[PDB]
């Protein structure tokens, strides 16, 4: 795409980020906006969000702690 | 004379439209270092540039 202006797996990346991200007219603060929101709040948002989703999806954290499987039953199952 | 006159607005005062239109739609980069410019309340350095 850089060489172009110097589903194709996955065309949504350069496509949506191109025609979205080039159609900004005062972009230069908004780049810092998506940066400074997305770093902390997105990284902790996803990394929280999946473990939440399993953490109530079929939890049952039963096999609560190890069920005392000694000791060094280190991820035995 | 059409190479002076039908040679269009160059006579380039649409660069003034680039000066106000790019004084507003490009105020998100120069003032991005200079939101507080002459002070440090919003903590920014007094630098925007005169280019164009």
């Amino acid at each position: 795409d850089q060489s172009l202006n110097k589903q194709e797996n996955e065309g949504f990346n350069r496509i949506g980020f191109l025609l979205k991200t080039i159609n900004n007219i005062n972009k230069l603060p908004v780049a810092f906006n998506i940066i400074t929101e997305r770093a902390k709040e997105e990284i902790h948002n996803i990394i929280v969000k999946s473990t939440e989703s399993i953490r109530s999806k079929h939890p049952s954290l039963l096999k609560m702690a190890t069920s005392l499987k000694n000791d060094n039953h280190f991820g035995l199952p | 004379e059409i190479k002076s006159l039908e040679s269009s607005n160059h006579e380039f005062l649409l660069s003034a439209v680039t000066r106000m239109y790019t004084q507003i739609k490009q105020v998100w980069s120069d003032n991005v270092e200079e939101q507080v410019l002459h002070f440090e309340r919003i903590s920014n350095a007094t630098t925007n540039g005169e280019i164009l």
